[PDB]
């Protein structure tokens, strides 16, 4: 069984309205996670309660080498714990606000395992993401994709299958999640569409400030790209940010299976892909097991953490949160 | 660059 004194607390990573990210030592082990501590009181007064489950369900449920794999899950009288593998690397959105764009061919290297990863959660999890962002983008230590935080995720969607929840990040909308009409699998790949063009192209494809406007122009605008952009990546990019999902890359049967044929991914072998086998062009420059230069100084300087059977509506027991992933 | 962005849903 797991409590919280199993661990010690060492840096913030990051915080937010429902909790915050804490590098951790398993006290046991000596080995290094990133623990997720979400307030029971914040998430029941939002109206998350749903799709914490959803993340610690979807976490359990998943094995693969591009999501963030989980090695516990347990709660106290306030408090939701997840405790995740440490990615090193931190956040995609951390790198891009510093380096401005990536090359090509670097951010070829994280579509393709951006892909593989929402292949296997289309394919055989029926599952569908409806989140992609550059914040929910991690690097690991060696330089490898990890997709994070699954609480928007739908399960139990089959290929053509429909959703209908109004949800996600407003600058990663899908057209057809903007038209609030029913919309299939294929906002996976418009949000892979905005997270590419934010990489090659230094900036996102819509924005403005006011949401209303934002929106106009999700909906309204033809995509247009930097002219320094090449014409295979122009290809991509302009299939996957098709309005309708029907024309969409990945819109129709095939779903992944179309993205990976393109000819901008042209000799990537998928199964090297995969097995990671694909050398990153970034490696994370950690100098310690507690590095965390890919985090925020706004976090990393600040300080950390601040009736086993209490079942009550601010703070509920939760079913599940009594995992442990097996060796 | 671009601020942080929030997750949201209704
Ligand atoms: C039920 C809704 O739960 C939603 C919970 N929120 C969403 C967050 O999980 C977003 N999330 C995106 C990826 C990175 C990060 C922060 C981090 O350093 C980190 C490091 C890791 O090795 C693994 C996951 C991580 O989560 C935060 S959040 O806004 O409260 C928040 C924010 C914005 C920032 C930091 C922590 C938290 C907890």
């Amino acid at each position: 069984r797991v409590t919280m004194n199993e661990f010690e607390y060492l840096k913030l990573l990051g915080k937010g309205t429902f909790g915050k990210v804490i590098l951790v030592k398993e006290k046991a082990t000596g080995r290094y996670y990133a623990m997720k501590i979400l307030k029971k009181e914040v998430i029941v007064a939002k109206d998350e309660v749903a799709h914490t489950l959803t993340e610690n369900r979807v976490l359990q449920n998943s094995r693969h080498p591009f999501l963030t794999a989980l090695k516990y899950s347990f709660q106290t009288h306030d408090r939701l714990c997840f405790v995740m593998e440490y990615a090193n690397g931190g956040e995609l959105f951390f790198h891009l606000s510093r380096e401005r764009v990536f090359s090509e061919d670097r951010a070829r290297f994280y579509g393709a395992e951006i892909v593989s990863a929402l292949d296997y959660l289309h394919s055989e999890k029926n599952v569908v993401y409806r989140d992609l962002k550059l914040e929910n983008l991690m690097l690991d230590k060696d330089g490898h994709i990890k997709i994070t935080d699954f609480g928007l995720c739908k399960e139990g969607i089959k290929d053509g299958a429909t959703m209908k929840t109004f949800c996600g990040t407003p600058e990663y909308l899908a057209p057809e999640v903007l038209e609030d009409n029913d919309y299939g699998r294929a906002v996976d790949w418009w949000g892979l569409g905005v997270v590419m063009y934010e990489m090659m192209c230094g900036r996102l494809p819509f924005y403005n400030q006011d949401h209303e406007k934002l929106f106009e122009l999700i909906l309204m605008e033809e995509i247009r790209f930097p002219r320094t952009l090449g014409p295979e990546a122009k290809s991509l990019l302009s299939g996957l940010l098709k309005k309708d999902p029907k024309q969409r890359l990945g819109g129709g049967s095939e779903d992944a299976k179309e993205i990976m044929q393109h000819r901008f991914f042209a000799g990537i072998v998928w199964q090297h892909v995969y097995e990671k086998k694909l050398s990153p062009p970034f490696k994370p420059q950690v100098t310690s097991e507690t590095d965390t230069r890919y985090f925020d100084e706004e976090f990393t300087a600040q300080m950390i953490t601040i009736m086993e059977c209490v079942d009550s509506e601010r703070r509920p027991h939760f079913p599940q949160f009594d995992y442990s992933a097996s060796s | 660059g671009r601020p942080r962005t929030t997750s949201f849903a209704e």
